[PDB]
Protein backbone atom coordinates (compact mmCIF):
# COMPACT_ATOMS: atom_id res chain seq x y z
CA UNK A 1 0.00 0.00 0.00
CA UNK A 2 1.32 3.55 -0.48
CA UNK A 3 0.89 6.06 2.26
CA UNK A 4 2.56 9.00 3.05
CA UNK A 5 2.94 10.99 6.85
CA UNK A 6 1.61 14.32 6.08
CA UNK A 7 2.43 16.80 8.94
CA UNK A 8 -0.13 19.92 8.38
CA UNK A 9 1.13 23.13 9.98
CA UNK A 10 0.25 27.04 10.44
CA UNK A 11 -1.14 29.38 13.07
CA UNK A 12 -3.77 28.15 15.24
CA UNK A 13 -6.96 29.31 14.06
CA UNK A 14 -6.45 29.21 10.23
CA UNK A 15 -8.41 26.56 9.48
CA UNK A 16 -6.46 23.63 9.50
CA UNK A 17 -8.89 20.95 11.37
CA UNK A 18 -11.70 22.76 9.31
CA UNK A 19 -9.71 21.61 6.27
CA UNK A 20 -8.67 18.04 7.14
CA UNK A 21 -12.54 17.23 8.13
CA UNK A 22 -13.63 17.44 4.82
CA UNK A 23 -12.52 14.56 3.80
CA UNK A 24 -15.19 12.20 5.39
CA UNK A 25 -13.72 8.49 5.63
CA UNK A 26 -10.54 10.55 6.63
CA UNK A 27 -12.92 12.27 9.64
CA UNK A 28 -14.47 8.99 10.21
CA UNK A 29 -11.25 6.40 10.64
CA UNK A 30 -8.70 9.18 11.64
CA UNK A 31 -7.13 7.50 14.93
CA UNK A 32 -5.85 9.71 18.26
CA UNK A 33 -2.44 9.69 18.90
CA UNK A 34 -2.58 10.57 22.52
CA UNK A 35 1.17 10.48 23.56
CA UNK A 36 1.20 13.73 21.46
CA UNK A 37 -2.45 14.79 21.22
CA UNK A 38 -2.58 14.36 17.62
CA UNK A 39 -5.30 13.12 15.46
CA UNK A 40 -3.86 11.30 12.38
CA UNK A 41 -6.64 11.12 9.07
CA UNK A 42 -6.11 8.43 6.38
CA UNK A 43 -6.78 10.47 3.70
CA UNK A 44 -6.94 8.01 0.63
CA UNK A 45 -7.39 9.28 -3.21
CA UNK A 46 -7.97 7.15 -5.74
CA UNK A 47 -5.30 7.97 -9.19
CA UNK A 48 -4.38 6.72 -12.55
CA UNK A 49 -1.95 4.73 -10.62
CA UNK A 50 -4.03 3.35 -7.68
CA UNK A 51 -4.43 4.22 -4.42
CA UNK A 52 -2.68 6.79 -2.57
CA UNK A 53 -3.19 7.27 1.38
CA UNK A 54 -1.79 10.24 3.13
CA UNK A 55 -1.98 10.47 6.88
CA UNK A 56 -2.25 13.64 8.27
CA UNK A 57 -1.54 14.95 11.40
CA UNK A 58 -3.35 17.50 12.52
CA UNK A 59 -3.16 19.04 16.33
CA UNK A 60 -5.36 19.49 19.03
CA UNK A 61 -4.24 23.08 19.02
CA UNK A 62 -1.12 23.48 21.15
CA UNK A 63 0.22 25.34 18.33
CA UNK A 64 -1.35 28.56 19.64
CA UNK A 65 0.74 28.28 22.49
CA UNK A 66 4.57 27.91 20.57
CA UNK A 67 6.81 25.30 18.49
CA UNK A 68 5.46 21.79 17.94
CA UNK A 69 7.52 18.64 19.65
CA UNK A 70 10.18 16.97 17.41
CA UNK A 71 7.78 13.57 17.73
CA UNK A 72 5.04 15.09 15.65
CA UNK A 73 7.28 16.13 12.85
CA UNK A 74 9.37 12.69 12.80
CA UNK A 75 9.00 10.84 9.70
CA UNK A 76 6.77 13.35 8.06
CA UNK A 77 7.25 12.64 3.91
CA UNK A 78 4.92 15.67 3.05
CA UNK A 79 3.46 18.63 4.56
CA UNK A 80 0.85 21.46 4.17
CA UNK A 81 1.47 24.87 5.61
CA UNK A 82 -1.45 27.02 6.45
CA UNK A 83 -2.22 30.17 6.66
CA UNK A 84 -5.49 32.70 6.78
CA UNK A 85 -5.92 34.98 3.94
CA UNK A 86 -7.79 37.29 6.38
CA UNK A 87 -4.88 37.48 8.96
CA UNK A 88 -1.77 39.18 7.54
CA UNK A 89 0.34 37.50 10.84
CA UNK A 90 -0.72 34.45 10.30
CA UNK A 91 1.31 34.91 6.47
CA UNK A 92 3.65 36.35 8.87
CA UNK A 93 4.72 33.33 11.04
CA UNK A 94 4.82 31.07 7.59
CA UNK A 95 8.51 31.71 7.52
CA UNK A 96 8.98 30.22 10.99
CA UNK A 97 6.49 27.11 10.40
CA UNK A 98 8.89 26.18 7.45
CA UNK A 99 12.00 26.54 9.82
CA UNK A 100 10.74 24.53 12.14
CA UNK A 101 9.18 21.61 9.53
CA UNK A 102 12.49 22.14 7.39
CA UNK A 103 15.01 21.92 11.17
CA UNK A 104 13.32 18.18 11.36
CA UNK A 105 12.35 16.98 8.24
CA UNK A 106 14.30 18.90 5.67
CA UNK A 107 13.82 18.84 1.58
CA UNK A 108 10.31 17.52 1.92
CA UNK A 109 7.77 18.51 -0.91
CA UNK A 110 5.84 20.90 0.97
CA UNK A 111 2.60 23.42 -0.31
CA UNK A 112 1.72 26.88 0.76
CA UNK A 113 -2.39 26.93 0.97
CA UNK A 114 -3.84 30.25 1.63
CA UNK A 115 -6.98 29.86 3.45
CA UNK A 116 -10.82 31.18 3.82
CA UNK A 117 -10.83 32.78 0.20
CA UNK A 118 -14.53 32.58 0.47
CA UNK A 119 -14.32 35.87 2.55
CA UNK A 120 -15.34 39.18 0.48
CA UNK A 121 -12.57 41.15 2.29
CA UNK A 122 -9.59 39.39 1.66
CA UNK A 123 -6.44 41.17 3.31
CA UNK A 124 -3.33 38.92 2.26
CA UNK A 125 -3.34 39.01 -2.06
CA UNK A 126 -1.92 36.74 -4.73
CA UNK A 127 0.61 39.75 -5.23
CA UNK A 128 2.03 39.68 -1.17
CA UNK A 129 1.97 35.80 -1.28
CA UNK A 130 5.78 35.12 -2.20
CA UNK A 131 6.82 32.78 0.33
CA UNK A 132 6.96 29.75 -1.78
CA UNK A 133 8.70 30.80 -4.93
CA UNK A 134 11.78 31.67 -2.69
CA UNK A 135 11.98 27.83 -0.98
CA UNK A 136 11.17 25.82 -3.89
CA UNK A 137 7.11 25.70 -2.22
CA UNK A 138 3.81 25.11 -4.39
CA UNK A 139 0.83 27.69 -3.90
CA UNK A 140 -2.89 26.93 -3.81
CA UNK A 141 -5.77 29.46 -2.42
CA UNK A 142 -8.10 27.45 -0.80
CA UNK A 143 -11.17 27.25 1.14
CA UNK A 144 -11.92 24.70 3.99
CA UNK A 145 -15.92 25.55 3.84
CA UNK A 146 -16.65 25.54 -0.08
CA UNK A 147 -14.08 22.21 -0.61
CA UNK A 148 -13.05 24.91 -2.97
CA UNK A 149 -9.43 23.74 -4.06
CA UNK A 150 -9.62 21.13 -1.90
CA UNK A 151 -7.52 18.53 -4.08
CA UNK A 152 -4.95 20.09 -5.44
CA UNK A 153 -2.71 20.98 -2.90
CA UNK A 154 -2.90 16.60 -2.41
CA UNK A 155 -2.45 16.24 -6.01
CA UNK A 156 0.51 18.20 -6.55
CA UNK A 157 2.15 16.10 -3.50
CA UNK A 158 1.24 12.97 -5.18
CA UNK A 159 2.74 13.70 -8.12
CA UNK A 160 5.98 15.06 -6.69
CA UNK A 161 6.38 12.00 -4.31
CA UNK A 162 5.47 9.43 -6.76
CA UNK A 163 7.70 11.13 -9.23
CA UNK A 164 5.06 11.24 -12.36
CA UNK A 165 4.03 14.36 -13.45
CA UNK A 166 0.70 13.22 -15.61
CA UNK A 167 -1.04 11.46 -12.34
CA UNK A 168 -4.26 11.79 -12.34
CA UNK A 169 -6.98 11.77 -9.61
CA UNK A 170 -9.69 9.39 -11.42
CA UNK A 171 -12.57 10.61 -8.88
CA UNK A 172 -12.96 13.60 -5.89
CA UNK A 173 -13.53 11.84 -2.61
CA UNK A 174 -16.59 12.05 -0.63
CA UNK A 175 -16.60 14.98 0.93
CA UNK A 176 -18.54 17.24 3.36
CA UNK A 177 -20.94 19.55 1.20
CA UNK A 178 -19.77 23.15 0.91
CA UNK A 179 -21.47 24.80 4.45
CA UNK A 180 -20.70 28.55 2.40
CA UNK A 181 -20.88 29.29 -1.41
CA UNK A 182 -17.83 29.80 -3.25
CA UNK A 183 -18.56 32.43 -5.87
CA UNK A 184 -17.61 31.13 -9.14
CA UNK A 185 -16.90 34.68 -10.16
CA UNK A 186 -14.69 35.21 -7.36
CA UNK A 187 -12.59 32.31 -7.76
CA UNK A 188 -11.97 33.45 -11.77
CA UNK A 189 -10.37 36.75 -10.58
CA UNK A 190 -8.65 35.00 -7.49
CA UNK A 191 -7.12 32.32 -10.24
CA UNK A 192 -6.41 35.32 -12.76
CA UNK A 193 -4.60 37.08 -9.86
CA UNK A 194 -2.15 34.18 -9.26
CA UNK A 195 -0.82 33.55 -12.42
CA UNK A 196 -0.32 36.71 -13.25
CA UNK A 197 1.94 37.13 -9.85
CA UNK A 198 3.54 34.16 -10.42
CA UNK A 199 4.89 35.93 -13.59
CA UNK A 200 5.85 39.06 -12.09
CA UNK A 201 9.16 37.94 -9.68
CA UNK B 1 11.98 -6.18 9.67
CA UNK B 2 9.82 -2.75 9.53
CA UNK B 3 6.69 -2.87 11.20
CA UNK B 4 3.86 -0.03 11.19
CA UNK B 5 3.22 1.45 14.36
CA UNK B 6 -0.80 0.53 14.91
CA UNK B 7 -0.90 3.82 17.13
CA UNK B 8 0.22 6.43 14.29
CA UNK B 9 0.90 4.25 11.64
CA UNK B 10 4.58 5.79 11.31
CA UNK B 11 6.77 3.00 9.23
CA UNK B 12 9.69 2.04 12.37
CA UNK B 13 12.50 -0.23 11.95
CA UNK B 14 13.26 -3.64 13.44
CA UNK B 15 15.79 -1.93 15.74
CA UNK B 16 13.27 0.36 17.35
CA UNK B 17 11.79 -1.19 20.59
CA UNK B 18 8.97 1.67 20.02
CA UNK B 19 7.71 4.08 17.50
CA UNK B 20 10.38 7.28 16.45
CA UNK B 21 6.93 9.10 16.48
CA UNK B 22 4.69 8.59 19.36
CA UNK B 23 7.03 6.35 21.27
CA UNK B 24 4.23 3.64 21.03
CA UNK B 25 5.71 0.26 21.99
CA UNK B 26 6.33 -2.43 18.92
CA UNK B 27 3.24 -5.24 18.37
N1 LIG C 1 -14.98 31.57 6.13
C1 LIG C 1 -14.21 30.48 6.39
N2 LIG C 1 -13.92 30.15 7.68
C2 LIG C 1 -13.15 29.08 7.98
C3 LIG C 1 -12.64 28.26 6.87
N3 LIG C 1 -11.93 27.26 7.44
C4 LIG C 1 -11.98 27.43 8.79
N4 LIG C 1 -12.71 28.52 9.11
C5 LIG C 1 -13.00 29.00 10.48
O1 LIG C 1 -11.81 29.26 11.22
C6 LIG C 1 -12.03 29.02 12.61
C7 LIG C 1 -10.95 28.08 13.13
O2 LIG C 1 -10.88 26.93 12.29
P1 LIG C 1 -9.97 25.67 12.73
O3 LIG C 1 -10.20 24.51 11.79
O4 LIG C 1 -10.14 25.27 14.17
O5 LIG C 1 -8.50 26.30 12.55
P2 LIG C 1 -7.23 25.50 13.11
O6 LIG C 1 -6.93 25.84 14.56
O7 LIG C 1 -6.08 25.86 12.20
O8 LIG C 1 -7.45 24.02 13.07
C8 LIG C 1 -13.38 28.35 12.74
O9 LIG C 1 -14.31 29.30 13.26
C9 LIG C 1 -13.74 27.96 11.31
O10 LIG C 1 -15.15 28.00 11.08
C10 LIG C 1 -12.99 28.68 5.49
O11 LIG C 1 -12.60 28.05 4.49
N5 LIG C 1 -13.76 29.77 5.34
MG1 LIG D 1 -7.06 22.64 14.89
ZN1 LIG E 1 3.58 5.78 16.33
Amino acid sequence: QVQFKLVLVGDGGTGKTTFVKRHLTGESEKKYVATLGVEVHPLVFHTNRGPIKFNVWDTAGQEKFGGLRDGYYIQAQCAIIMFDVTSRVTYKNVPNWHRDLVRVCENIPIVLCGNKVDIKDRKVKAKSIVFHRKKNLQYYDISAKSNYNFEKPFLWLARKLIGDPNLEFVAMPALAPPEVVMDPALAAQYEHDLEVAQTTA
Amino acid sequence: GSWECPVCCVSNKAEDSRCVSCTSEKP
